[PDB]
């Protein structure tokens, strides 16, 4: 299963960096220990190598993540941006995207890593869904994300 | 499975594609290995566009519907070689597999015919109430052959052993082929035959039992 | 850099045991995958199984025709991988590969569980499953005679008949002879004994005043044979 509670949802403040966000999103992982203690930087470290952008039409989605030998449990964390923070093209592209919805993967083994990469692409294509993480408080994306995951679980 | 041609024959500097199909492939990227005898294998290009550090530009993976294509763009003499798909053996697999394989030649010197030599047996081995005729076939390219026995005219198969063509120092090739049978029959028939295709080209040699 | 070295093949009776192992080094053995790949004679590669790491809890996936019968461990204190063969059968004879395992998915062209290729490979270790017991051969001698004389070189040769296991030497005139000489591959009889030829080529001319003795010797029958190869004179 994947864990998934309450205070791995965030909004973050604008003049905050990639790797403020990274931080910022790991956090809550490491303290419930998820995640090795020097998650975030292995994260950015893979971040510089495998960009994880995602130009989605209602806004950039990112989905950093490292390798599964950093991850204890599988968990994700997510964190909604003030203001578009820009993130390599996760395909190659010259075009960097200006993201602010971020789902921090900590997945721990391969076959749930594929697993919730196809699923996030499949998220991603609701841009109603997109648009609604953008208004949400924690609260209410808390219980939407909850719902979402617990499907993927039931098959 | 994965399918794969059995053979692929390219002229020497010429572009060159393999294939690969399987109903796994329209969710799955193929890997493509060479190998080559005697020796590991060498995995060539994977996924989308990847190709690892030290193989040459010259191969290229590629994808469409249930197939896979390795491209070698001007093939060299020493891309001679056998040519391996892998990939899932079904969609959202576990397991692997991997294609049949192709043998790549690549043509790079003229055709030669092969030289044969029919020995019969040995009166040795006739006193030993055995009899063996061993065909010796050598110096040919590229390498294969066909071989088939017949006494006096008609085909023998009971009895033939044939090994797979071999390289040999010279970058030709070799084979030898065996047909054992009993002292009464060798002295029964009035020739025996061995006939070795080449390139769609016949070498014949021929024994008899009463002759020198 | 990355190597890997296979061991423990050898023969084995059909319903026999065997165990295979590969050394690591080079690279970070704990979290890689590891895979088994065969070559049967003459065939192409064959996916045996693979085991995965610590995340996946180290599960093992095996190809349909050794399920229950082959088993994947692996020992990461020293970096050794493992294979055990119980029940062998002919058709698992050949040589054994063990790979290190990489994954790839690419995120928006993908599928779970993506693909896993090999990206180093040992040399292999041989496993030959037969029933056939150790025989020396039977040496005879192919004449030379106007049948196998071309343009002033005549071949003469010796037979070396129904051995077990591989390998046999060959050489000639206890090796004062080397030019010209050409000994071809063994041939796997439906008997489970090898056979093979050697050849040599030599001036037509002196047939009549030179010796030609070829001097086979199969190790593992400690067998030791010296055979004159006279000419025919027609």
């Amino acid at each position: 299963g994947i864990h998934f509670r309450r205070h791995y949802v965030r909004h973050l403040p604008k003049e905050v960096s990639q790797n403020d966000i990274i931080k910022a999103l790991a956090s809550p992982l490491i303290n419930d220990g998820m995640v090795v203690s020097d998650f975030a930087d292995h994260v950015i470290t893979r971040e510089q190598n495998f960009p994880t952008g995602l130009p989605v039409e209602p806004v950039g989605v990112a989905i950093p993540h490292t390798d599964s030998k950093y991850v204890r449990q599988n968990a994700i964390s997510v964190g909604i941006l003030a203001e578009p923070v820009n993130f390599e093209d996760a395909g190659g592209e010259p075009d960097p995207v200006p993201v602010r919805v971020v789902f921090m993967l900590a997945l721990g083994n391969w076959f749930d890593i594929t697993n919730v990469l196809w699923w996030i692409k499949a998220v991603i294509q609701d841009e109603d869904f997109m648009q609604q993480l953008l208004v949400m408080n924690d609260d209410e994306i808390y219980q939407s994300i909850y719902t979402r995951i617990s499907e993927l679980e039931h098959h | 499975e994965l399918t794969q041609e059995t053979g692929v024959s390219v002229a020497l500097g010429q572009t060159v594609t393999i294939t690969c199909q399987g109903d796994s492939l329209r969710s799955h990227y193929a890997s493509w290995y060479q190998k080559k005898p005697g020796q590991a294998p060498i995995l060539l290009f994977y996924g989308k566009n990847n190709r690892p550090s030290g193989v040459p530009d010259r191969f290229s993976g590629s994808a469409s519907g249930n197939t896979a294509s390795l491209t070698i763009s001007g093939a060299q003499a020493e891309d001679d070689a056998e040519y391996y798909c892998s990939s899932r053996d079904k969609s959202g697999s576990r397991l692997s597999v991997f294609g049949g394989g192709t043998k790549l030649t690549v043509l790079s010197q003229p055709k030669a015919a092969p030289s044969v030599t029919l020995f019969p047996p040995s009166s040795e081995e006739l006193q030993a109430n055995k009899a063996t005729l061993v065909c010796l076939i050598s110096d040919f390219y590229p390498g294969a052959v066909t071989v088939a026995w017949k006494a006096d005219s008609s085909p023998v198969k009971a009895g033939v052993e044939t090994t797979t063509p071999s390289k040999q120092s010279n970058n030709k090739y070799a084979a030898s082929s065996y047909l054992s049978l009993t002292p009464e029959q060798w002295k029964s028939h009035r020739s025996y035959s061995c006939q070795v295709t080449h390139e769609g080209s016949t070498v014949e040699k021929t024994v008899a039992p009463t002759e020198c | 850099e990355v190597q890997l070295v296979e061991s423990g093949g050898g023969l084995v009776k059909p319903g026999g045991s065997l165990r295979l192992s590969c050394s690591a080094s080079g690279f970070d053995f704990d979290n890689a995958w590891m895979t088994w790949v065969r070559q049967p004679p003459g065939k192409g590669l064959e996916w045996v199984g693979r085991i995965t790491g610590p995340g996946e809890g180290w599960s093992v996936d095996y190809a349909a025709p050794v399920e229950g019968r082959f088993t994947i461990s692996r020992l990461n204190s020293i970096n050794f991988l493992y294979l055990e063969m119980n029940n062998l059968r002919m058709e698992d004879s050949g040589l054994y590969f063990c790979a290190r395992t990489g994954k790839y998915y690419d995120f928006w062209s993908g599928y779970p569980p993506g693909e896993e290729y090999f990206q180093d490979w040992g040399r292999g270790t041989l496993v030959t499953v037969s029933s056939a017991s150790t025989k020396g051969p039977s040496v005879f001698p192919l004449a030379p005679s106007s049948k196998s004389t071309s343009g002033g070189t005549a071949a003469l040769g010796c037979l070396v008949k129904d051995y077990f296991p591989e390998p046999v030497t060959v050489s000639w005139n206890s090796g004062a002879l080397t030019s010209g000489v050409h000994t071809f591959p063994a041939v796997l009889q439906s008997s489970g004994l090898y056979s093979l030829s050697s050849v040599v080529t030599v001036p037509s001319s002196s047939l009549g005043t030179q010796t030609y003795i070829c001097n086979v010797n199969h190790k593992p029958s400690n067998t030791k044979v010296d055979k004159r190869v006279e000419p025919k004179s027609c």
